[PDB]
């Protein structure tokens, strides 16, 4: 079986509450960033 | 309604095998009968580049691009007209 | 809703810290892009 | 352990290898129009393939050999494969509706008629009868099928449901021999377009529906089926069904009213 | 043209423009009541320590819901309408103009005497007269008699475009294979300024499209001169 | 053919803890890493034809 | 374990899970397009580059806002958490099919992201009209990527609809009848049974499109005796519709939110509440063409239009009035969530209010294409589809997570976002009343002060959208746990505890006839 | 003769905002007209309402290609 | 053109054992073209094959009918 409870119910890890800051801000981040660099991509083709 | 015919006494596999084979069967035999018939190739009717048929926007994904999926050389037409 | 105590309290200054890498993870690499905005369409 | 009657699936791969044999497929598809080649395109429909197989068959054995096709689970696959076949059937009314478009308001570069200029429509009572003749047999060697299955027997079961996949293999051969010999094509106009893209989508579930038929078939011969358990069967045969009624919409909208 | 700071509609250049700044401004006082009702009747039902929290029928006063907001829903319809029919009117034009969208510029087309037709550019920016709008002047102005009904017929030679001027109410889908009508009345000489309405690629925003109203006899002579 | 449900239920409610979908056994578990090798290979495949088709190719 | 259960799962509430974090990620894709939008028009001249580019944003932004950020959340995320909790059954009727409607978001957005990466992009505007979106105005694979993503989604909820609706019909207590499921319950299914019905519609135009570019058909092509129109028609049937698929379940949460911070047992006058949503579902299939009233059709048709698009404003008027009466006479706790449904009540009003003013085909000539378009819809998006998430982001992570949200920061948050959407939207009222076109990257010199007050509260937005970021790891980092919560004997989705164990009504409940 | 053309009049059979079908059909009018005085004893100037009303209304680009399609042989309507 | 006129010739538009709609269509036209040609001016000698065709085909009481209905004002066919 699998773990239950706060905390162990989610893919990702809230054990430590800076390396899930971490994650947090990749995770959340790459999103918010990946427009921005969409567009420097397409500006930069030609 | 509008046929005739007459059972609904009680439906069963046996109606259903009866009506297979007394109704339904015959009737495709029929059919294939009548179209071995009215088979035999037409003439083919003079090429006209009309603009509204054999459209080209892009080359087709296969061949040399500008023959369609199941081309048949002795009634498609090529957008230049009939083939050799 | 009621709640237990927090198990691992997260001080003003814990919270500083992590507002500020939010904030810094959306700012930042966007704000380059933008900054160098006309180095891309001379391109 | 529980104490309802549903059922608690094991943790499976193949909804994923099915979402990515659909990024396969159609990321192939764009590099096959764009890019001049079939490869991811053929690796996504073989792990289609591999991926329907393989999901299917888990289902067979989760009911057949595992018992967990409860009355409830089985009203629940009822419902599910009704709403399946309620989003096919808009499927295609958006292709009716294009049908209906262009040919009740041909535009001039048609000749503002109907058919257009230059098209030389089939005989709807050709080979296009013939089709509905095959079709609506089906549907009747199809009925005998289920209730020769309800009955219990066994050998006129899978005699009816042979004639039901013969009539159908026999629509979809005369079908690709009505293609080849079609002296318009898919790029003759909104004429074509229609013409081969609704019979075309058609086809192909007529394809899907007797390869259904066929799993059903090999399941009938290895005694899957009770006379009062057989889901798959109903199934198979409501997709039936429903392919033979769209057959009767496109005969008399696209054959018979647009020649 | 729009000005700076501007809350409403430009103003109206034809009889029909007018129509609809008055059935606008009925419509936006029903707009503002019902907005600002329901924010009173928020705030109502927050500010009180009186409670009553057992059910509550609900018959009667889903009745007032009902009627009340199907009598409002009419009284915008009727007025609605009544412009929708009066726009369709048969009027009789002395004139039809053709205009073809392209991208990313309009062409127009006199036919019904000689075979005058020309295109229409935007200015660039670094091209404007002193005093001249950025982005709205184009090089040949549409010269079109004044006070007289005039027939637009719209169309496209490549995309979708849609031609309009919001002082004269005019928006007309630009449509390649068809040929879309629409009625042009203006009240007053002047200029008078839109823009292409639908998304058309690269230049869809610099496409813009300027009527110069003019008397009928200077209308006349303009078409003479173009002989 | 003969009724070889049972023997079929038998080995599917083996009590081995496999799940369904690999508890007929070697086979299973082939096809399996079959199609989900396929699926992950044709995946990053398909990520550098998309890597491929962004920039111009002269 | 951690494939088996994260990537192989049959779990309502691990796919619901899996369906809140996509939907949060496409979130801030979607909000950084909507800044990008935003800064190109926060001053006038040219920022990025000429209309494609920037209609590639526009498109993108309306795209994932709309299939990979509002219904991923609304149905994959709270619906697949909440409705098999709210009638008591143990998973969903195919809870291995509900994976893969889950599995085929990220490669539907994966080909959304290749679309504008690949050539210059689809700028064709989320409606993706031909001929603009045809292969000569739009050559190469971009569209077709597009289309494909479209495809993708489509056949991601079409059986995402099946298991809801199979779900809501055939696994509550047999003795619990349709008339005594919860309200949200009812929005899901109504929001399914939309999507089984329109989603296929639009399957067939995309694909026609698709085949017109790259078959040479000619559905959509006058030269072939095609029609641009048609695309139009089969887009827009499924497009309204879509609408209301994008607000029903935020009707539904609005209702449990509003119910439960009054203090209530029931919302008021609940067959209404029911008898409005379907009213609205069916309503909401024979009006599509208030989308077209600027491209030719008969006066007939147009008043026709007119007057059935106006007719939804009075179901709709039933649910705002039941909310106000809910709250009426309530022990009020002025929770955050609270605060968003509030917030939802007036600025759907508002919206919905522009929405008629649009219906009038005769005054919809001079607004169509405009920015009064533009801000009706995100009057009803941005403060009605995203308060309603928000308050029920709000009200149930604390069920999903087990931890509690700081409520002072919640707040906090609320009122940032209030302005911000507000500053970003009421101008572009006046935009549009004064003829700025849509889909515009430049604006004549008149337009300049409402563009660049409504450029400034994008960004108001954006530090609202930051902070909430920073919430949700301020509640995961103090590890807060739930002890208790009012209300259960009417909110059954909280009576197995926080979080409820991953399996949950194992022994079913009990409820008798009588 | 019966002349004073200004504009193409409102046409009943034409009612609506679309008028592709209107341009079509004197077009095809002028044409058929055009045809029928030739080939026997009459001559065109029976056939010029048609030709007014759809020069009037027509857009250049059409004519040209109708044109164009007549002398190619490729004309999809009957003249 | 087409003189020695012996009788009508087929019509592929009329292939079938019912002439009616043939006589019916070559008197409309003929009348159609009269009066077009003597509004105009011109000759109705253009309109002739369409009176042989019609004059060959229409039973004698059937034109007398018609033409006396065109008198009438009661034609029901449009002219
Ligand atoms: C409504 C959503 C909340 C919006 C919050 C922000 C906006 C403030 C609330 C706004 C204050 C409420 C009253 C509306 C003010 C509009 C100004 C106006 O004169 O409107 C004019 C018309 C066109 O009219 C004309 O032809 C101009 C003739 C008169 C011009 C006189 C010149 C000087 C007048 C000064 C006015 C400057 C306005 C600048 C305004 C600059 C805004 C940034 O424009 C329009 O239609 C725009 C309206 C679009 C339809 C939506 C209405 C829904 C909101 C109503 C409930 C609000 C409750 C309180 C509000 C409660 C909030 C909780
Ligand atoms: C959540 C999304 C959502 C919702 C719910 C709605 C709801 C409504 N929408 Fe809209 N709409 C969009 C999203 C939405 N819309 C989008 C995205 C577009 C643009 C597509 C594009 O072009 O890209 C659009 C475009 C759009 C147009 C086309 C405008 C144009 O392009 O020119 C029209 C026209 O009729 C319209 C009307 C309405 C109406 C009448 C409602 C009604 O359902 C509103 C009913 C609600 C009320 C009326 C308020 C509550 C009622 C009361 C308090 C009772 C009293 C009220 C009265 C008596 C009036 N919408
Ligand atoms: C749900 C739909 C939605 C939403 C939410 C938004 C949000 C915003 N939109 Fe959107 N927009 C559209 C749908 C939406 N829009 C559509 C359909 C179009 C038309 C496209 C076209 O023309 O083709 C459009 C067009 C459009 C334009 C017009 C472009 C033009 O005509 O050129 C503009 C310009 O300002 C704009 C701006 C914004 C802004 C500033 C926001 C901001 O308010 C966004 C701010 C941030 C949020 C609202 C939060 C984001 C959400 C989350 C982070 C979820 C968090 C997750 C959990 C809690 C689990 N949009
Ligand atoms: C019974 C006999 C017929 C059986 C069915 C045959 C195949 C149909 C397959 C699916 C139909 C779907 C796509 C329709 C595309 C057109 C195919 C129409 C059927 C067909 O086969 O049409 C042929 C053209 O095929 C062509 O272009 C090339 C076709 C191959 C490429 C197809 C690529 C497009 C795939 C798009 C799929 C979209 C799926 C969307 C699902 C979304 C669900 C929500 C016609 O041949 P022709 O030489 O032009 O004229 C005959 C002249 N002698
Ligand atoms: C554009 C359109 C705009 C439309 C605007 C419409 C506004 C409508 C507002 C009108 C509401 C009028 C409702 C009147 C119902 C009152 C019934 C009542 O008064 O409540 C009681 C029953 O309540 C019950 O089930 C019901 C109890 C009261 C609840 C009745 C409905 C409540 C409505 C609340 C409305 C909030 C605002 C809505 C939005 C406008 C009966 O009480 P009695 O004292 O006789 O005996 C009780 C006490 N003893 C013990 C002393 C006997
Ligand atoms: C269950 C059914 C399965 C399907 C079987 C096939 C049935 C086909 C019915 C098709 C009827 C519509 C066909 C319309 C096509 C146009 C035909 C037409 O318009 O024909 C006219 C009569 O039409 C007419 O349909 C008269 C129409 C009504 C005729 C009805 C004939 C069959 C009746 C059966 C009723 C059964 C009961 C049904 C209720 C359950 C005759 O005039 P033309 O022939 O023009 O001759 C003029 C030329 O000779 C010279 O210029
Ligand atoms: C040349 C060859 C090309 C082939 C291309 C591939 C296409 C073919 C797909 C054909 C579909 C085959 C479906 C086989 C389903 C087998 C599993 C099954 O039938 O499972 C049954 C349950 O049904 C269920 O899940 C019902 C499951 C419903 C499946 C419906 C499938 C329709 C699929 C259409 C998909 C594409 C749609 C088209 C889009 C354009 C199992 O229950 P029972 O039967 O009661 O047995 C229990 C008793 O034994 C107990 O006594
Ligand atoms: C251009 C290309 C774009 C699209 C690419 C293709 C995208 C998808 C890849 C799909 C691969 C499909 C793989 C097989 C899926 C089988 C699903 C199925 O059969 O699901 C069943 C439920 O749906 C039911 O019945 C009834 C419903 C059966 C649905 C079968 C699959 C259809 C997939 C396409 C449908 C498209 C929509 C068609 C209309 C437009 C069983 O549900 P489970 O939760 O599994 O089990 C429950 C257990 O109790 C069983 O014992
Ligand atoms: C953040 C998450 C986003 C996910 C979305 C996907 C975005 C990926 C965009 C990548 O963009 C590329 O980055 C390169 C950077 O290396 C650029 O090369 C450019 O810059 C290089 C490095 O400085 C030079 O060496 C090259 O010559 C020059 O063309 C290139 O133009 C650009 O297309
Ligand atoms: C629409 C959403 C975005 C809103 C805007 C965010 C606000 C800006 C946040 C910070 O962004 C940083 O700005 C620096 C400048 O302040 C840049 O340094 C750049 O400029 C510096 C100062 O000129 C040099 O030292 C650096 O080397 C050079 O990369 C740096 O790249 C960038 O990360
Ligand atoms: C997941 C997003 C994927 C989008 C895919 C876009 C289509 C790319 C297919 C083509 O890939 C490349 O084509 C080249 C020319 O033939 C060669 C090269 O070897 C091949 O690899
Ligand atoms: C392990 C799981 C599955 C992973 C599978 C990985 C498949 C990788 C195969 C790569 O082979 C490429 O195939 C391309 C096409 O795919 C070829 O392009 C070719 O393909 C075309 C069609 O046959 C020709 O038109 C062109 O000349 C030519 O560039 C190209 O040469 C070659 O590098
Ligand atoms: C009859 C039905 C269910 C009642 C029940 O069994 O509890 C109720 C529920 C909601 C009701 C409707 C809504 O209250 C909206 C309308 C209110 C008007 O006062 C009558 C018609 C009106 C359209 C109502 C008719 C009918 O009484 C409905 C449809
Ligand atoms: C083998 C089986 C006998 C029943 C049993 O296995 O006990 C019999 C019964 C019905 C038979 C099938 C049906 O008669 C229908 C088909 C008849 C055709 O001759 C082809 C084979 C065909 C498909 C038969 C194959 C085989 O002989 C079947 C399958
Ligand atoms: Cu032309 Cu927009
Ligand atoms: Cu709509
Ligand atoms: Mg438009
Ligand atoms: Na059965
Ligand atoms: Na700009």
């Amino acid at each position: 079986h699998y773990e239950e409870g706060p905390g162990k119910n989610i893919p990702f890890s809230v054990e430590n509450k800076w390396r899930l800051l971490a994650m947090m801000t990749l995770f959340f981040g790459s999103g918010f960033a990946a427009p921005f660099f969409i567009v420097r991509h397409q500006l930069l083709k030609k | 309604a509008s046929a005739a015919k007459g059972d609904h006494g009680g439906t069963g596999a046996r109606t259903w095998r009866f009506l297979t084979f007394g109704l339904a069967l015959p009737s495709v035999a029929l059919c294939t009968l009548n179209s071995w018939l009215h088979s035999g190739h037409r003439e083919r009717p003079a090429f006209i580049p009309y603009h509204h048929l054999r459209i080209r926007t892009k080359p087709f994904s296969w061949g040399d691009g500008n023959h369609t999926f199941f081309h048949n050389p002795r009634v498609n037409p090529l957008p230049t007209g009939y083939e050799k | 809703i009621t709640a237990k105590p927090a198990k691992t309290p997260t001080s003003p200054k814990e919270q500083a810290i992590g507002l500020s890498v939010t904030f810094l993870s959306f700012l930042l690499p966007a704000g380059w892009v933008l900054y160098h905005l006309d180095n891309y369409k001379k391109s | 352990h529980q104490t309802h009657a549903y059922h608690m699936v094991n943790p499976s791969p193949w909804p994923l290898t099915g979402a990515l044999s659909a990024l396969l497929m159609t990321s192939g598809l764009t590099m096959w129009f764009h890019f001049n080649s079939m490869t991811l395109l053929m690796i996504g429909l073989t792990t289609n393939m591999l991926t329907m197989y393989q999901w299917w068959r888990d289902v067979i054995r989760e009911s057949t050999f595992q018992g967990h096709h409860t009355p409830a689970v089985q009203k629940g696959l009822r419902y599910g494969m009704i709403l399946f076949i309620i989003s096919e059937v808009l499927f295609f009314t958006g292709f009716f509706w294009a049908f209906y478009h262009s040919s009740l308001a041909p535009t001039p570069e048609l000749g503002g008629c109907w058919p257009p200029t230059g098209i030389h429509p089939l005989n709807p009572l050709e080979v296009p009868l013939l089709n509905t003749s095959v079709l609506l047999a089906s549907g009747v060697s199809i009925t005998w099928a289920h209730h020769s299955l309800m009955e219990g027997d066994r050998k006129h079961m899978l005699q009816a449901l042979f004639i039901t996949i013969t009539l159908g293999v026999y629509f979809t051969l005369l079908q690709a021999s009505e293609y080849y010999e079609a002296p318009f094509t898919i790029s003759d106009g909104v004429y074509g377009s229609t013409f081969f893209v609704a019979t075309g989508f058609h086809g192909l579930h007529v394809i899907i529906g007797s390869t259904f038929l066929i799993v059903c078939f090999f399941r009938q011969l290895k005694f899957h089926f009770t006379s009062n358990h057989h889901f798959g069967f109903e199934a198979a045969a409501w997709y039936w069904h429903f392919v033979d009624v769209v057959w009767l919409f496109l005969y008399v909208s696209i054959y018979w009213w647009g020649s | 043209m729009a000005y700076p700071m501007q809350l409403g509609f430009q103003d109206a250049t034809s009889p029909i423009m007018e129509e609809l700044l008055h059935f606008h401004d009925h419509t936006l006082m029903i707009v503002f009541l019902i907005s600002s009702l329901v924010l009173y009747i928020i705030s109502l039902m927050l500010t009180t320590k009186l409670t009553h929290t057992s059910t509550m029928d609900a018959q009667e006063v889903e009745t007032i819901w009902t009627i009340l907001p199907a009598i409002i829903l009419i009284l915008i319809a009727l007025p609605s309408l009544r412009i929708l029919y009066m726009m369709d009117e048969i009027n009789n034009p002395s004139l039809t103009v053709k205009t073809m969208g392209h991208q990313w510029y309009w062409s127009y087309e006199y036919t019904d005497y000689e075979d005058l037709s020309f295109d229409s550019y935007m200015i660039p920016t670094s091209e404007l007269k002193p005093g001249e709008l950025r982005l709205l002047e184009v090089d040949n102005r549409v010269v079109l008699p004044m006070e007289m009904t005039i027939r637009m017929l719209v169309s496209s030679e490549d995309v979708l475009h849609s031609w309009a001027v919001p002082s004269l109410g005019l928006k007309t889908d630009a449509i390649p294979g068809r040929l879309n009508q629409t009625t042009l009345m203006s009240s007053r000489p002047g200029l008078y300024y839109g823009q292409c309405s639908e998304i058309c690629g690269s230049n869809h925003s610099f496409m813009p499209i300027v009527l110069e109203l003019v008397p009928l006899k200077y209308f006349e002579k303009w078409s003479a001169s173009m002989l | 053919f003969e009724n070889r449900v049972a023997e079929k239920q038998k080995l599917f409610q083996e009590d081995n803890g496999l799940p369904v979908h690999l508890k007929g056994g070697a086979t299973d578990n082939i096809l399996y890493r079959v199609t989900m090798t396929l699926c992950l290979g044709g995946t990053l495949y398909s990520l550098y034809c998309l890597g491929w088709a962004s920039f111009p190719h002269k | 374990m951690f494939i088996n259960r994260w990537l192989f799962s049959t779990n309502h509430k691990d796919i619901g899970t899996l369906y809140l974090l996509f939907g949060a990620w496409a979130g801030m894709v979607g909000t950084a397009l909507s800044l990008l939008i935003r800064a190109e028009l926060g001053q006038p001249g040219t920022l990025l580059g000429d209309d494609q580019i920037y209609n590639v944003v526009v498109t993108a932004h309306a795209f994932v806002m709309i299939f990979f950020m509002v219904m991923p959340i609304m149905i994959g995320g709270f619906g697949n958490w909440l409705v098999p909790l709210m009638i008591g059954a143990p998973d969903m009727a195919f809870p291995r099919m509900n994976n893969m409607s889950f599995w085929l978001l990220p490669p539907s957005f994966l080909l959304l992201l290749a679309s504008s990466m690949v050539e210059a992009g689809a700028g064709t505007g989320w409606t993706v009209y031909p001929p603009l979106a045809g292969n000569l105005a739009h050559a190469g694979a971009s569209v077709d990527l597009t289309i494909f993503s479209l495809h993708l989604a489509g056949v991601s909820s079409i059986l995402g609809a099946i298991n809801f609706i199979t779900t809501i019909i055939n696994m509550k207590p047999p003795a619990m009848s349709q008339y005594q499921t919860p309200l949200f319950v009812w929005s899901v299914m109504i929001t399914a049974v939309l999507l089984l019905l329109s989603l296929p519609v639009l399957a067939a135009g995309i694909t026609m499109l698709l085949t017109d570019r790259n078959l040479n058909t000619t559905f959509f092509d006058p030269a072939g005796g095609g029609d641009p129109i048609l695309y139009q028609h089969l887009f827009w049937f499924f497009g309204h519709p879509e609408v209301y698929i994008l607000i029903l379940p935020g009707f539904g949460m609005i209702s449990h939110i509003v119910t439960y911070y009054s203090g209530k047992k029931e919302p008021f006058g609940y067959m209404g509440m029911v008898w409005a949503m379907m009213s609205i579902g069916f309503l909401g299939f024979i009006v599509w063409a208030h989308h077209m009233f600027t491209v030719g059709m008969d006066v007939d048709t147009r008043a026709y239009f007119t007057s059935a698009t106006m007719i939804i404003a009075i179901p709709t008027g039933v649910k705002v009035f039941s909310w106000l009466a809910t709250l009426h006479g309530g022990n009020i706790k002025w929770s955050p969530a609270m605060m968003w449904a509030l917030g939802f009540i007036f600025l759907f009003t508002v919206g919905g209010l522009t929405g008629i003013v649009l219906a009038n085909s005769s005054l919809d000539i001079v607004l169509h294409d405009t920015y009064y378009v533009v801000a009706h819809f995100h009057y009803v998006l941005s403060m009605g589809a995203v308060f309603a998430i928000m308050g029920g982001f709000v009200h149930w992570f604390p069920l999903f997570s087990g931890y509690t949200l700081n409520d002072t920061w919640a707040k906090i948050h609320f009122a940032i976002m209030f302005v911000g959407v507000n500053m970003t939207f009421f101008p572009q009222h006046f935009l549009g009343l004064s003829g700025m076109p849509r889909r515009y990257s430049d604006y004549p010199d008149a337009y300049t002060m409402w563009n660049t007050i409504s450029s400034m509260g994008s960004f108001i937005s954006l530090t609202a959208v930051m902070l909430m970021v920073f919430i949700i790891w301020e509640a995961f980092a103090s590890k807060r746990e739930v002890l208790t919560v009012d209300l259960t004997t009417t909110n059954l989705e909280w009576l197995n505890g926080c979080p409820p164990p991953y399996h949950t009504f194992e022994e079913p409940t009990y409820v008798n006839l009588k | 003769k019966i002349k004073n053309y200004q504009t193409a009049p409102f046409d009943s059979r034409f009612p609506n905002q679309n008028q592709t079908r209107n341009c079509w059909q004197n077009y095809l009018d002028f044409h058929r007209c055009e045809k029928a005085m030739t080939a026997k004893g009459g001559d065109v100037s029976v056939c010029e309402w048609y030709r007014r009303v759809y020069k009037s209304l027509c857009p250049i680009s059409w004519v040209s290609t109708w044109d164009d399609r007549r002398a190619e042989g490729t004309f999809p309507g009957k003249i």
